[PDB]
């Protein structure tokens, strides 16, 4: 399964 | 005129000072050289590390390695608990610790992947929840994730991925090694050349300037010869970096700014060798024809002189001191010099048990294709005699003959090895360690005193990464051995018990092995039969202990064992301020819980032996102050637990809010308050009383 990548938004601030 | 419990007090603060004054590495790795080893078997209760478990690489990733069109790579992340593939473009990662890991794919790259690595985050860039940051060379280009490892349940860290948008193309130069700094900075290197570059990012996108660059800080030009990196290594402790090349030539560079980087000595093979010709002892198994192999940063917590170790491919490991022009301007060295060498030893491995000068002539460790040492010392090897079966030869210093070495000038590196064995087809990759940093102080003097914090930190556990799975190494303390060898006297005489434990004197010394005896009898090691052994633990602290006698008196090595043991399990504590000013406590509660069953435990052991313990009991003028001396002892230990149940039960409240609501002497009696004040002393006890006479009000 491809990892799921999280948005950067939520990665860097602010 | 002194009561009971600052008598006491008096003699931990001593035994603090003495565990502290522990030699330094530079004091018993004196210029010149050293074959001092004990080899113990490695099915042998006196081993000093052993295999706890294995885990197999999943199979799924066997299928995608067999899978492999052109390249493949394995690789650790020791901190975490995760290994990882490539595969081509690939990547896979997954948590070793767990019995049926499920694999985490990366698949975006469109290039092979040529090196990875996990390094800390840039500050002030990511969420406080990104961890670390999980860096990808391929063949075209770097690629940056975000990373947050969060702990589980189980004890393994959980990982998920985040996406950047920070990249940079590579360029020419191949990149096979990646290093992070304590501070987030990137720094990469390969078998194109000996540049090194670094990877600069930034959350704020601007018009002149990308959110991720990358620049050369070599500044190459002109007639280059052939040469190129076999590593790269970080030291934090000095703002140093250092590469080794595949001519054996060691590179330091000085991190003088946070975006800068400086080469500051180049020292060749060459250098080396004339170092080592102007030692008294040279020896064949370092010339022109040898190279060394791999490198190992020496922290400034450490030692102060030498900073590298190197190894040859010949096992001998190279102890490198340098040194600055000046004494101020961090300050850069210039210069680098050969100063100690530790040659190989001679013992071989054997399937049956086989029964003083400088030996500088074996081939025990020839070859040696891998090498790594952790502080306080450390060292695996992985020696590749035949090319199908590794040997991993691993030691530790022996820290109890150092310890107890008399006088300073008599002091050697003695060590203590072993064996272990790897089955017919398991190469060895990378060895990581999987818990904290080894550190018994934060100055070389008491640095690497592993008795002293046998009970603070849990032992050093090393990953040992193959082609097939990861083996788990485990550092054993004195407790562990001891325990152990008692576990083989519980079926013997009484004369078999005083052989074993004379070993153990001969070489530690009779406070430290009959402290040992106390901690196994109070049940340390056991987290690991086990009554009989905590009897005959309990046994060999009463008939062994020796006596008090006039010399003013000589207290019993019994007394001292008490003693060192109880100031071992409150060193944290001691000297430490109780709070934090928003107060809050300096030492977690989840520590003060442990310390104090750790002390209870010792009540509990010394009050059901009462009756049988010499001293406990009333008694001409020795074994009096003795008794006078074990009784101060107890005292500060029932104060020890007081003291600690009045911490948890502080900030069970509000502290805060009581902390508000109070005169001005009394918050900064509170603030520069230790707890050996808290324990030991009147205006601790003063002190505490007006706290407690505050929350009853209330």
């Amino acid at each position: 399964r491809k990892a799921k990548l999280l948005p950067m938004e939520e990665a860097l601030l602010p | 005129d002194l009561p009971p419990v600052a008598k006491a007090a008096q003699v931990v603060n001593q035994t603090l000072q003495l565990d502290d004054s522990y030699p330094d590495l530079d004091s018993y790795c004196r210029p010149g050289a050293s074959s001092d080893y004990e080899m113990q078997s490695s099915d042998s209760s006196w081993a000093p590390f052993h295999v706890v478990r294995h885990h197999n690489i999943p199979d799924k990733v066997f299928e995608h390695l067999n899978a492999g069109e052109v390249f493949t790579k394995l690789g650790l992340f020791a901190e975490i608990g995760y290994a990882w593939a490539s595969i081509d473009s690939s990547l896979f990662l997954w948590d070793y610790t767990h019995p049926n890991p499920e694999l985490i794919g990366y698949e975006e790259a469109t290039h092979t992947i040529t090196a990875v690595a996990l390094v800390p985050p840039k500050p002030g860039v990511f969420v406080k929840t990104i961890t670390h940051v999980l860096v990808v060379a391929t063949t075209s280009e770097i690629i940056l994730l975000g990373v947050s490892a969060t702990p589980t349940p189980s004890g393994s860290k959980s990982l998920t991925l985040y996406s950047t948008r920070m990249s940079v193309h590579r360029g020419g130069s191949d990149v096979s090694f990646i290093v992070g700094t304590k501070d987030g900075r990137i720094f990469l290197g390969g078998e194109s050349d000996t540049d090194i570059h670094e990877i600069f990012y930034q959350q704020e996108e601007r018009w002149f300037s990308s959110r991720c660059g990358k620049i050369n800080h070599s500044h190459p030009f002109g007639s280059r010869q052939q040469e190129w990196l076999r590593g790269l290594y970080v030291d934090d402790t000095r703002n140093l970096l250092y590469s080794l090349s595949n001519r054996s030539t060691i590179r330091t560079y000085h991190m003088e700014g946070p975006e800068k980087l400086t080469k500051v000595i180049e020292k060749d093979k060459t250098s080396c060798l004339r170092d080592f010709a102007h030692m008294a002892d040279s020896s064949p198994l370092f010339t022109d024809k040898t190279n060394i192999v791999a490198l190992s940063p020496i922290p400034a917590t450490e030692a102060s002189k030498l900073h590298l170790m190197a190894l040859t491919d010949t096992g001998c490991r190279l102890f490198l001191s340098a040194t600055s022009s000046a004494s101020y301007t961090s300050l850069a060295p210039q210069s680098m010099q050969l100063q100690f060498v530790k040659f190989p030893p001679r013992e071989s491995p054997t399937r049956i048990r086989t029964l003083s000068q400088l030996d500088k002539t074996s081939r025990a460790l020839d070859p040696s294709a891998l090498g790594f040492r952790f502080s306080p010392g450390y060292f695996f090897d992985v020696v590749r005699k035949h090319p199908n079966q590794d040997m991993l030869f691993v030691s530790a210093p022996d820290t109890g003959r150092i310890k107890v070495t008399q006088p300073a000038s008599a002091l050697k590196y003695f060590e203590q090895g072993t064996w272990i064995e790897l089955e017919n087809g398991n190469r060895t990759i990378e060895i990581g360690l999987t818990t904290a940093p080894f550190a018994a102080a934060k100055q070389p003097l008491g640095f690497g005193n592993e008795l002293a914090v046998q009970f603070d930190q849990v032992p050093g556990e090393f990953a040992v990464l193959t082609n097939t799975g990861v083996h788990i190494v485990r550092r054993r303390r004195l407790v562990d051995i001891f325990a152990k060898a008692l576990g083989n006297c519980v079926s013997a005489s009484d004369d078999a018990l005083e052989r074993e434990v004379r070993k153990f004197i001969n070489q530690y010394g009779r406070v430290e092995t009959i402290a040992a005896a106390l901690a196994v009898a109070c049940g340390q090691g056991s987290d690991l039969m086990d009554r009989n052994t905590e009897n005959l633990a309990r046994a060999a602290f009463i008939e062994y202990g020796g006596q008090p006698r006039l010399a003013s008196v000589r207290l019993s090595s019994r007394h001292d064992a008490l003693a060192l043991y109880l100031t071992r399990l409150v060193r944290t504590l001691w000297k430490a301020k109780v709070v934090q000013v928003d107060i809050s406590s300096t030492i977690p509660t989840s520590k003060l819980v442990t310390i104090q069953e750790n002390v209870e435990r010792l009540r509990n052991f010394l009050e059901a032996n009462k009756s049988t313990i010499q001293g406990l009991a009333p008694p001409d003028i020795a074994n009096q102050k003795e008794h006078q001396a074990l009784h101060a002892l107890q005292k500060l230990m029932e104060s020890i637990s007081e003291g600690i149940s009045f911490v948890l039960m502080l900030f069970d409240e509000r502290v805060s809010d009581i902390y508000a609501r109070l005169d001005a002497v009394s918050q900064q009696q509170l603030k520069d308050l230790t707890y050996e004040q808290l324990f030991s002393q009147t205006p601790g006890k003063e002190l505490a009383k007006v706290l407690v006479k505050a929350i009853v009000n209330r």
